[PDB]
């Protein structure tokens, strides 16, 4: 069994009218892969674990 | 290389080369698709890409 | 833009603006545009400039 | 005695020709004609066309 | 926008190796 670290929710702004709610994974984050071989594949998600530490404090 | 019968017609040989084929598909927000394809052992020609 | 339309809204779902730059927008003509990820186009009948 | 006084017009120009830098003779931003540059032994595509 | 643009040269005859 595995999950990894998931993507991070990111409550929605949503205008003025009501009180904050939902939320969604990112958008920014998405890629082309079938790419990079599996040195970079190490790199991409040990950036990924470093701003979920961030987020996390 | 393949060895057939003579036929006085044109005919086609179809080989069939069997691979994977798999689609992810995501939805991550409402209104919003995604899809990512893979083909392993043809992704470089022999597969219009 | 339909033919003799004065709107196009555009909405776009809710998701991530980080590191957006701006915007920039033009007016083309339908029967001027084909498609990039079509192979071909049958209904593309116009070979002026693009 | 009538067709003494046909008149003719000239045709248009049109001019033909490829097109600015070759635009479109190579498939760019499809995804059912990507390009590939990739290792000879790798089949792992390092050009993915959006 | 249109532009953008951050490719632009930032210019025994070696160190170590």
């Amino acid at each position: 069994m595995s999950k990894e670290i998931p993507t991070p929710y990111m409550w929605s702004y949503q205008p003025q009218m009501g009180l904050a709610a939902g939320a969604a994974q990112d958008y920014s984050t998405r890629m082309n892969w079938l790419s990079a071989g599996p040195a970079m594949i190490s790199r991409v998600n040990d950036i990924r674990a470093h701003r979920n530490q961030i987020l996390l404090e | 290389n393949f060895e057939v019968d003579p036929m006085d017609e044109s005919t086609l040989l179809y080989v069939v080369f069997e691979v994977f084929d798999v689609v992810r598909v995501h939805q991550p927000h409402r209104g919003v698709i995604e899809a990512v394809y893979l083909r392993t052992p043809f992704s470089a020609g022999n597969a219009t890409t | 833009i339909p033919a003799n339309a004065t709107n196009v809204p555009i909405s776009i779902p809710s998701r991530n603006w980080a590191a957006f730059r701006g915007w920039s927008f033009t007016r083309l003509k339908t029967k001027e545009t084909p498609s990039l990820g079509s192979g071909f186009d049958p209904y593309f009948v116009y070979s002026g400039s693009i | 005695e009538i067709n003494l006084v046909q008149q003719s017009m000239p045709n248009r120009p049109n001019y033909i020709g490829f097109r600015d830098n070759f635009i479109g003779l190579m498939y760019y931003n499809s995804t059912g004609n990507m390009g590939v540059l990739a290792g000879q032994a790798s089949q792992l595509n390092a050009v993915v066309d959006l | 926008d249109i532009n953008f643009s951050s490719l632009a040269p930032r210019h025994s005859d070696i160190g170590t190796s």
